[PDB]
C-alpha cells in the first residue's frame, strides 16, 4: 500500500530543463524527508538531492548544484526535482526514495524506493550506420565488420545475405560519447577459408533506411 | 569530503560464504552509519543491512554487517551463498547531510567453473585512416564471471581516449560478452610503437596488441 | 529569567547515546557540549555515547539534571545537540508530607 | 621513524575550497602536533597553522587545520582561494625531538585552463655514441600548472640512470617548461629494445619512446 | 579472515639498528597477540619475541618489540645487528583459535658491499618449438643480498606460467644465484611481441626481454 | 625588530669543512632552542639540526650525524653550525630558525626564520660546452642543438648566427650529479623546411670562451 510514483521522464537535448515529480501513498509522508537518487546505464547508485519534512532545508550533490532545485507540496504528497541547465552525463534513471528518522529515534528500518523514470540526455541526429572492414592478420582465425556512428537502435545484421551463420556472433551496441550508437559483428573460421570466399557485410537499420555491404579481404 | 570505495566483482561457490568491504577514504567508518543495499539487474533496490548489522524484517539470517575499524571498513557478508543472491551491492554512509555511494560490488555466484575470455583484437580499418581517424575494434567473449576490466595503453601507459561497452550476458552459453573501442588518428598510431587492449579477468589479465 | 518570588525547579536531560553513529544522526557530529548557567550554579555537560547494559532493548541513556532557580534569576541553556529541553518550569505550591508503603489507604 | 607523506601537487579554481593531506607512515598523527608551512618562491617558510589547527596572529580565517585519526593525516584547508595564495605548502611533524617536514605539496592556483605538455624527445647523437656514450633529451614545455611527472622507462621498468631539471616558469606563456637527460651507453642502448620519457601532467601520462 | 603481510626482505650493516614490519590486513592488532619468530636455515624455528614485547629468557636484549595501533602493525627491532642475527623471521597472530603465520622476512647482514645481478635470458631452442612447446630460460647469478624478484610479462603484463627456483647461495664468491622458466607454446609465442624477465633487486629491477 | 641574521655561506668542495653562525636580536634569546633548517635547489624543506635553550642537549638529523655539530653562545646571542666533512648533497640554502616553548604554555607561536645562506658545493672544473647535433625523426616538426657538460653559468645562445629566433626556444640548464652544467635549445618548423636550411648553432660561454657550431641535417 506504501509507494513511491516517479513521473516525468522522457528523452531531452542539453541546455534545457525538466522537473521530475514523485507521488507518495501509503505512508505519513509529511513527517520524513525525501531523497532523489539516481544510476546511470551500466554504472552505479549516486545520491542527488534530499528536502526535509518541512522543506526548510535542502540538500544537494556538489555534481548537480545550482542546475537542480528540489521541492515539495505536502498538501498535495508530491516531491519535485527541477533539473534545468542539464548536461549530458546527467542521463540515469531516476528514483524518489524516503530516508529518514521521520520523529522516532526506536525507528524500524523504513527506506522505501519507487520504480525510477528513464531520464536519456542525447543530443540530435538520427544517423546512418557507416560500415568498415575489419580483417584478420595472418588452426582457426576470425574476421568482422564493423557498424559505426549509427543512431537510434536497433540494427538487423546479415553477414553474406544472411547465409554464414555458424559461428558467427553479433555484439551488443556502445554509446559514445558523441551520443551516437556502434556495434560490430565478427565471425570466426578456420584458418582453411582464407580468401576462398569473399566476405559481404549487409547490414540493416531500419528508420535510417541504411543497408550497406563491405567485403572482408586480406591486406599486404 | 570522501569516498566509499568496495571491490569491483567478487565471486564464491553455492554454500560457501562470502564477504564484501566498503572502505572510507577520509573519516571514521564509525562516525556515520553505514546501510548495505542490493539491486538486482532492472530492479529496485532493497536494503539488507542497515546501521551497520540491523537485518530489517524479510531478510535471511545469512546477511550480516560488521565494522573494522582498524582497517576502516565496513562488511557485508552471506553465509551459504544461493543463486538468488547473484546482484550488485553498494554500501552507503553518509556525509553531514549529503548521502555517500559505494562502487557497487557485482555478485556472482558460480553456476559453472571460470572461463577466461576470448579476445579478438583489430587493426584500424584503411578508409578509416582515409578520413584521418582511428578507431581500434576489441572483441570480448565467452568469459565466465561477467566482470573483466578493459584498459587500453600506449605501450603500457595510461590511455584515456575510448569508450568501452557494459558486460552484458550471453543468449547463447550463459556467459557474457562486451566490447572496446579506441578512438585515435594515424599520427598518434604512428608515433607510436604500438596500443595494447588489456583484459583482466578474475586477474589474470589478458592482453592483445596492436602496431603499425 | 524567574518571575515569581518563590523559587523555581529547572529540570533538563543529556542524550548519552548508544554509539557515535547514534548521536551524529540526531544531533550531526563534532564534540557536542552543553553549558549551564545560573547565578548559584554553573556546569558543563558533555554526552559520552557507549553500549551500556541493554536495558529493555535500549542501550542508550537519557540523564536528567535539575536546579532551582531563586526569584529574579537567569539560566542560561547554551547547547549543541543532545539536549533534552523542559517546556515547563515546577513551582512548589505549599506544604506536605511525604511517605513510603505499600498498605491501603484509609 | 616515520616520514609525512603529501600530494606532489594539487590545483583549484579562485573562489572554490581546496585540502591537502598529510599521512604519517608510523606512529599516531596524534601523538605528536603538526604544524603547517607556507613558502613562496624566494621568500623564507611563513607559518600558516600550527597544533592542528591554531591560526596565528595574521593569517586569514580561510586557513584551518584538520586531523583524521582515520586515516591518520591532517589536512590544510583553503575556502576561497586567492591567487596569493599559490606557492608550496609543508606539513611539519616530530619524531622524539627531532622534527620531520613533509615532501611539499605545490598549490597552484589557476590562472588559466589546463594545458598538456608539448614533449619533444631526441633521439642519442652518433658521435656521442663514438665517444662511448649515450645521454638521451626529452624535452617538456607549454604546460600548465607547472607540476610534471618524469619517469624514464628501460620497456615499462624503473630506471634510475638520468637528471632532469625542476620546472620553472615561461618568460613567454606564463606557462612551466622543463627538461630531461637519461644517461647510458650504447651497449644498454642495443641490449634494450627501447627507452621511454613518461611524462603524468594532471593524472594524463604523456609518453614519447625512443629505439635503436 | 585476514592476513599478516611483512616485506620479502630487509638489509643493514652490521652494529646498526633494523625493524621489521608486520600489517595485519583485517582487524586490530591489538585484538591478538603477535608473536616473533626466528627460522635459521634447516634449523627449527625459536621464539624470539612474544605478547608483543616480552624477550624469553636467552634472548639478548637487541630484540625489542612494538606495536603500531596507528599503521595496525607490529615491529621487530635489533639494536647492534651481529651476523649470528642473519635469518628468516615470521610474525604469528591469532584468529579465534587459528594461528597466522607472516610471509617472512629475509634478514640478511651486509657481509659485503651490494651486487647487483647478472641476467643472462635464452630464446627458446627450436627443436622444442618443433616438439610444440616454448620454456624460457632466464638465468640470474652474481648477487648480493641474496633476495631477488622474478616477475615474468607478456609485454609488461602479469604472466602465471613459469616456475622459478629459490635463491640457494654460491659455493664459489660467497653470493647468491637463481633461475626461472617460463613456459609456453609458439603461439602465444609469436603472437604476442616479446616477453620480459624481470628482475627486481634492491629496488633496482634489471630487466632482460626476449622476442620472436 | 626580532630577527634572525644567517652568515658564513660559500662555494666549498667536498671533503672540507665549514661554519654558520647566526645572529639573534629582538627576543629572549637565552630561552628559545634554537634550529637549523636547510632546503636544496628545487627540493622541498629539511630539518638539519637543533639545540636546547642551554646548550645541554643537542639534536641532529639521522642523515648529517658525525659531520654536523651545533653550538651557541648565549652571552653573545650566536648560534653556530660547524659542518665539517661536507659532501655533495649537503648543498642547500641554511635557515636558522627558532622553535621552542621557551618556558611557557599558553605560548601565541613564536617561529621565526632568518633569510637562508646559500651553501653551494661543487667539485671542481670551470669547463667548455661541448655541442652535438639533435635532429628530427621523419605537418610541422622540430630540432635542436645540444650544450653539455659546461661551467659555469650562463652562456649566450645564437642559432645560425642570431637569425632564426621565430619558433624557437631555449630551456634553462640542469646541474648534472657530476657538478657539472647543461642545457638545451631547440627550434619548431613546419615539415615543409626538411633539408632545405642546413642548422648551425653558435653558442657563446663567457668565461671558458668557448664558441662551437653545429649543423643539424637528417640520417638516414
Amino acid at each position: 500500500e506504501v509507494q513511491l510514483l516517479e513521473s516525468g521522464g522522457g528523452v531531452v537535448q542539453p541546455g534545457r530543463s525538466l522537473r521530475l515529480s514523485c507521488a507518495a501513498s501509503g505512508f505519513t509522508f509529511s513527517s520524513y524527508a525525501i531523497h532523489w537518487v539516481r544510476q546511470a546505464p551500466g554504472k552505479g547508485l549516486e545520491w542527488v538531492a534530499l528536502i526535509s519534512y518541512d522543506g526548510s532545508n535542502k540538500y544537494y550533490a556538489d555534481s548537480v548544484k545550482g542546475r537542480f532545485t528540489i521541492s515539495r507540496d505536502n498538501s498535495k504528497n508530491t516531491l519535485y526535482l527541477q533539473m534545468n541547465s542539464l548536461r549530458a552525463e546527467d542521463t540515469a534513471v531516476y528514483y524518489c526514495n524516503g530516508h529518514g528518522s521521520g520523529g522516532e529515534v526506536g525507528s524500524n528500518w523504513f527506506d522505501p524506493w519507487g520504480q525510477g523514470t528513464l531520464v536519456t540526455v542525447s543530443s540530435a541526429s538520427t544517423k546512418g550506420p557507416s560500415v568498415f572492414p575489419l580483417a584478420p592478420s595472418s588452426g582457426t582465425a576470425a574476421l568482422g565488420c564493423l557498424v559505426k556512428d549509427y543512431f537510434p537502435e536497433p540494427v538487423t545484421v546479415s553477414w553474406n545475405s544472411g547465409a554464414l551463420t555458424s559461428g558467427v556472433h553479433t555484439f551488443p551496441a556502445v554509446l559514445q560519447s558523441s551520443g551516437l550508437y556502434s556495434l560490430s559483428s565478427v565471425v570466426t573460421v578456420p584458418s582453411s577459408s582464407l580468401g576462398t570466399q569473399t566476405y559481404i557485410c549487409n547490414v540493416n537499420h531500419k528508420p535510417s533506411n541504411t543497408k550497406v555491404d563491405k567485403k572482408v579481404e586480406p591486406k599486404s | 569530503n570522501f569516498m566509499l570505495t568496495q571491490p569491483h566483482s567478487v565471486s564464491e561457490s553455492p554454500g560457501k560464504t562470502v564477504t564484501i568491504s566498503c572502505t572510507r577514504s577520509s573519516g571514521s567508518i564509525a562516525s556515520n552509519y553505514v546501510q548495505w543495499y542490493q539491486q538486482r539487474p532492472g530492479s529496485s533496490p532493497t536494503t539488507v543491512i542497515y546501521e551497520y548489522n540491523q537485518r530489517p524484517s524479510g531478510v535471511p539470517d545469512r546477511f550480516s554487517g560488521s565494522i573494522d575499524s582498524s582497517s576502516n571498513s565496513a562488511s557485508l557478508t552471506i553465509s551459504g551463498l544461493k543463486t538468488e543472491d547473484e546482484a550488485d551491492y553498494y554500501c552507503q554512509s553518509y556525509d553531514s547531510a549529503n548521502r555517500v555511494f559505494g562502487g557497487g560490488t557485482k555478485l556472482t555466484v558460480l553456476g559453472q567453473p571460470k572461463a577466461a575470455p576470448s579476445v579478438t583484437l583489430f587493426p584500424p580499418s584503411s578508409e578509416e585512416l582515409q578520413a584521418n581517424k582511428a578507431t581500434l575494434v576489441c572483441l570480448i567473449s565467452d568469459f565466465y564471471p561477467g566482470a573483466v576490466t578493459v584498459a587500453w595503453k600506449a605501450d603500457s601507459s595510461p590511455v584515456k581516449a575510448g569508450v568501452e561497452t557494459t558486460t552484458p550476458s550471453k543468449q547463447s552459453n550463459n556467459k557474457y560478452a562486451a566490447s572496446s573501442y579506441l578512438s585515435l588518428t594515424p599520427e598518434q598510431w604512428k608515433s607510436h610503437r604500438s596500443y595494447s587492449c588489456q583484459v583482466t579477468h578474475e586477474g589474470s589479465t589478458v592482453e592483445k596488441t596492436v602496431a603499425p | 529569567k524567574n518571575t515569581r518570588k518563590s523559587p523555581a525547579l529547572i529540570v533538563w536531560g543529556i542524550h548519552h547515546s548508544v554509539s557515535t553513529a547514534e548521536q551524529t544522526k540526531l544531533y550531526g557530529s563534532g564534540n557536542k557540549l552543553v553549558t549551564v548557567g545560573s547565578s548559584n550554579y554553573q556546569q558543563s555537560f558533555v554526552p559520552s555515547p557507549g553500549a551500556r547494559p541493554q536495558v529493555n532493548g535500549l542501550s542508550g541513556r537519557i540523564d536528567f539534571h535539575w536546579l532551582m532557580l531563586n526569584p529574579n534569576d537567569t539560566v542560561t541553556f547554551s547547547f549543541n545537540g543532545a539536549f533534552i529541553a523542559p517546556d515547563r518550569a515546577s513551582f512548589l505550591r505549599g506544604k506536605s508530607m511525604g511517605i513510603q508503603s505499600g498498605v491501603q489507604v484509609d
